[PDB]
């Protein structure tokens, strides 16, 4: 079986500014097979209002998905994406960093 | 510029009970315009762009008919492939198909595609001439003989060279306000200091469409790839795309480095300097 | 528009 581990980027839709309704994205790509678990977290806790794109794939057959939710950045609140996949022994957590 | 239309289909078998999970999506360039999802309630091909909603109920009935036929084909495939590869009924497996056409600036046929994978590996693909097949292994060779005997390549070539391009031109016309508009990247540069002696410069390109773009660094007018990091182009979620490239530089030498941006929506390449 | 003919089982 081919198994390909996902790449993950966590980032906002628009430039990060406090008090303005922005969107938090978690882009997962380069993975096979297609079953994957993706959660967005606010202060370590799972956000419930999370939507995702329809499953598609690249030329090399690897899958990609965008997960997203409405959010408002602050000095205090921290954000992250938590990903689990068959290729991962433990869930991978990537922190949102407004500068990436 | 040049344009394309592509359809992507994934089916994933579900051991224990029921039919495969099937997901089909259609794209024009980097814009998704249709979807079907076996797990959704409507059991219809559904619009995903405003400009496809112009199409009548007969479009939707015909697309629904064909997408359901595609999913049954894939259902049968998953069983046949299990047998070809001597696999058990315990495991989940995947089939993927992609097809479509490319057109140049004149909207005339350039290239057509039809390719197939099993468990994420190359299985069979239509060659550029749309007359012959590339079969990866002996199972795919058996499929190649089946498809040759049934003249699959001839049917596909007619679709790809004619129907595919005809409807592409239709969609580009109907959706011209977005589909024929280019969004040039909005660019800026950030500075971060890792230490007393080292700095990171990051060059951003945001809100661009189509997705294709080139971002690079030069040092004193020469290409610099060493000590640079380039991220994968990523969807903003509003139909546009984002990318950055970063370089690590000696602190104080920032002015030597420039970022260069090539995109369809820019009449001339963009140059940025740290100010 | 999707293809009709030429989409066959393996």
């Amino acid at each position: 079986m081919i198994q390909r581990t996902p790449k993950i980027q966590v980032y906002s839709r628009h430039p990060a500014e406090n008090g303005k309704s922005n969107f938090l994205n978690c882009y997962v790509s380069g993975f096979h097979p297609s079953d994957i678990e993706v959660d967005l977290l606010k202060n370590g806790e799972r956000i419930e209002k999370v939507e995702h794109s329809d499953l598609s794939f690249s030329k090399d057959w690897s899958f990609y998905l965008l997960y997203y939710t409405e959010f408002t950045p602050t000095e205090k609140d921290e954000y992250a994406c938590r990903v689990n996949h068959v290729t991962l022994s433990q869930p991978k957590i990537v922190k949102w960093d407004r500068d990436m | 510029g040049s344009h394309s239309m592509r359809y992507f289909f994934t089916s994933v078998s579900r051991p224990g009970r029921g039919e495969p999970r099937f997901i089909a999506v259609g794209y024009v360039d980097d814009t998704q315009f249709v979807r079907f999802d076996s797990d959704a309630a409507s059991q219809r091909m559904e619009p995903r762009a405003p400009w496809i909603e112009q199409e009548g109920p007969e479009y939707w009935d015909g697309e629904t008919r064909k997408v359901k036929a595609h999913s049954q084909t894939h259902r049968v495939d998953l069983g046949t492939l299990r047998g070809y590869y001597n696999q058990s009924e315990a495991g989940s497996h995947t089939v993927q198909r992609m097809y479509g056409c490319d057109v140049g600036s004149d909207w005339r046929f350039l290239r057509g595609y039809h390719q197939y994978a099993y468990d994420g590996k190359d299985y069979i693909a239509l060659k550029e001439d749309l007359r012959s097949w590339t079969a990866a292994d002996m199972a795919a060779q058996t499929t190649k003989h089946k498809w040759e005997a049934a003249h699959v390549a001839e049917q596909l070539r007619a679709y790809l060279e004619g129907t595919c391009v005809e409807w592409l031109r239709r969609y580009l016309e109907n959706g011209k306000e977005t589909l024929q508009r280019t969004d040039a990247p909005k660019t800026h540069m950030t500075h971060h200091a890792v230490s007393d002696h080292e700095a990171t410069l990051r060059c951003w390109a945001l809100s661009f469409y189509p997705a294709e773009i080139t971002l690079t660094w030069q040092r004193d007018g020469e290409d610099q790839t060493q000590d640079t990091e380039l991220v994968e182009t990523r969807p903003a979620g509003d139909g546009t795309f984002q990318k950055w490239v970063a370089v690590v530089v000696p602190s104080g030498q920032e002015q030597r480095y420039t970022c260069h941006v090539q995109h369809e929506g820019l009449p001339k390449p963009l140059t940025l300097r740290w100010e | 528009e999707l293809a009709g003919l030429g989409i066959n089982t393996v």
